[PDB]
């Protein structure tokens, strides 16, 4: 027996802490590095000598996804040579390392390493479409910054963190462990509030110290270099003493890991396989289908906030308190919500709430956007104006699907990986987390760009998201429940 | 039975005031929820101002704000609206507004003219 308040309150065994905690010091650092990267290469691109700030968008389009492709393809080769614990150090080591050589080697010796600015001329050498390839190898070095900053949260916290967790977690634990982990992610959220902050006080030396970036990058980089070195401290632990305590993994299936499955396979061989299972296409399309969606639930949704408040006190002050709600909401989904939707209803409940809730309040959202001014005469006579409607529930969409992420949409997914084999929970979820998530957040650019070109205004293409959302939407809701077959199924195999 | 009977229609010149009325009866004007919509000849109809159950919130649309004020008695049942400064574009017909405390639709009413004129003196 396990209870009959606990069963629902606390699913989590006394003695299965010491696989837990660990792991939840593993995605606190995890997503503590993901916010200190992300909010210091956003405020260090803003500052360099010149204009070394408008070369932001050639790297976004032209190294970020191809860096993703060549580390996919990196960690596809190192998959079949290294071990799991060998795969993991060598791919964490090489950020720690540049966060390190950075401060120290890289970012004080700029006008040294970036271009002796003899690749001026090369500018008007190669055609009048490349400018942004001179511009990119000119600010050389805020490019390698940006690429391993934005692939920080893309490789460690989806491929090395969930492919670890996947790997050492059963499905009926996972079920009870996997929604819990975004707690970390908000801990780390707090912890990262108080540490950019404090870099962000130190950067006050203008005269006696010229150089603003020098010791709070130094500060901020050594302090993500701890936050790792203690991330690997963690992995160590709880390989060490955590797969092989008998309690958990009885004994005679320690050694069937230790001496184990691995990626076996070559890289045209097993980049063939994976695009021809039906499985890992339907987890890339839920990673597409999230990530697209969700941007588009934010940005139509962040255009009537802009409209309901048009000056930044107040929408800090929502936005102030929306930050702060969805991570009380996602503390209570995630230890309440999350765990009992998944064991008591199954699978694909658990992966259908928030597309239908955003597909739902969406629907409602739209519907008070497009029918504004045919909708005035009756919200009108409730006290509140159809805006300030849309802005409360496209805040549900935006507060159940924020707070759905970690809990539901992330937990049922990296669950989806547990009853693979290895060239899929391993090599196709490098392509599905790191390559196929980027077309996520970078697809819901493209959409709005190449609607704010065929419509022109921001307020005219509202009727062609609603089409667009309602068919990702639709893809979403198939891919999910056409997923539910395969992972129950793949789910039974498991019991041979 | 519902009836929600209109005034104070009439010409006035721009820059002018009316006062309108809705005299209630039918329900428990103290728990019903009033307003005032306006429908000009040719365009749909908008609403002009609204009035919640106790006095207290006072929702107008963004072209009549400031200019027009919604005001409720329960004592002497009427959904008054005093409008000032009235431009050209408030002629209409003035409809008022009735919702009960728990339904989704609204008694409408008759509709008083408000025709707003133009002439220089």
């Amino acid at each position: 027996p396990f209870g009959k308040l606990r069963s629902f309150l606390w699913p989590i065994h006394t003695h299965e802490l010491k696989k837990v905690l660990p792991m939840f010091l593993m995605f606190f650092c995890i997503t503590f590095n993901y916010t200190v990267l992300r909010d210091t290469k956003d405020t260090l691109i803003v500052g360099a000598p010149g204009s070394g700030a408008e070369a932001i968008p050639f790297i976004k389009f032209w190294l970020v996804v191809p860096c993703a492709i060549i580390f996919m393809l990196i960690y596809a080769k190192l998959s079949n040579i290294l071990s799991k614990q060998a795969l993991f150090y060598a791919v964490g080591t090489p950020f720690l390392i540049f966060f390190a050589l950075f401060p120290t080697v890289i970012y004080p010796l700029r006008d040294v390493l970036h271009p002796t600015e003899f690749a001026d001329r090369l500018q008007a050498i190669l055609p009048p479409g490349l400018l942004g390839l001179v511009a990119i190898l000119r600010n050389w070095t805020f490019a390698a910054f940006y690429v391993l900053a934005e692939l920080w949260g893309s490789v460690m916290l989806s491929l090395m963190f969930w492919g670890f967790a996947n790997e050492i977690t059963k499905i009926h634990e996972a079920k009870r462990f996997y929604a819990l982990f975004g707690i970390g992610a908000n801990i780390s959220l707090l912890a990262s509030g108080r540490a950019i902050v404090w870099a962000s006080k130190l950067r006050a030396s203008v005269s006696e110290g010229v150089d603003p970036w020098g010791i709070s990058l130094r500060l901020l980089m050594a302090m993500t270099i701890v936050s790792g070195l203690v991330l690997m401290a963690s992995y160590w632990w709880i390989n060490k003493n955590v797969l092989t305590d008998p309690r958990f993994y009885n004994p005679e299936e320690m050694q069937k890991g230790k001496k184990g499955a691995k990626p076996k396979m070559n890289m045209k061989d097993s980049f063939l396989y994976l695009a021809r299972s039906p499985y890992i296409l339907l987890l890339a399309l839920l990673v597409i289908a999230y990530g697209i969606c969700i941007n588009l639930i934010e940005v139509t949704w962040k255009s009537q906030l802009k409209l309901q408040y048009p000056n930044m006190n107040d929408y800090s002050e929502f936005m102030g308190n929306f930050s702060f709600w969805t991570g009380v909401v996602s503390v209570l989904i995630m230890l309440f919500v999350g765990g009992n939707v998944i064991r008591k209803f199954g699978w694909l409940t658990g992966a259908l709430v928030t597309p239908v809730m955003v597909l739902l309040t969406g629907i409602v959202f739209f519907a008070l956007v497009i029918f504004r001014n045919q909708a005035s005469g009756l919200v009108a006579m409730f006290g509140t104006t159809p805006l300030m409607l849309a802005v409360v529930v496209g805040a549900i969409q935006n507060i159940l699907s924020k707070s759905t992420k970690y809990a539901l949409f992330d937990s049922t997914k990296e669950m989806a990986y547990i009853p693979l084999d290895q060239e899929q929970k391993v090599k196709g979820k490098a392509a599905i987390d790191v390559v196929a998530a980027r077309f996520g957040k970078s697809g819901g650019a493209l959409i709005q760009q190449g609607l704010l070109v065929i419509c022109g205004s921001i307020g005219a293409m509202t009727p062609y998201l609603a089409v667009i959302l309602l068919f990702i939407i639709a893809i979403w809701l198939v891919s999910a429940t056409k997923l539910n077959k395969l992972f129950l199924a793949q789910s039974a195999l498991k019991e041979q | 039975e519902v009836q929600l009977v209109e005034s104070g229609g009439g010409l006035v010149q721009a820059g002018g005031s009316l006062r309108l009325s809705c005299a209630a009866s039918g329900f428990t004007f103290s728990d019903t929820y009033m307003g005032w919509f306006r429908q000009a000849p040719g365009k749909e109809r908008e609403f002009v101002a609204t009035i919640d159950y106790s006095g207290g919130h006072t929702l107008y649309a963004d072209s009549v704000k400031g200019r027009f004020t919604i005001s409720r008695d329960n004592s002497k049942n009427t959904v008054y609206l005093q409008m000032n400064s009235l431009n050209p574009e408030d002629t209409a017909v003035y409809y008022c507004a009735a919702r009960k405390r728990y339904h989704y639709y609204s008694y409408w009413g008759q509709g008083t003219q408000v025709t707003v004129s133009s002439l220089e003196h």
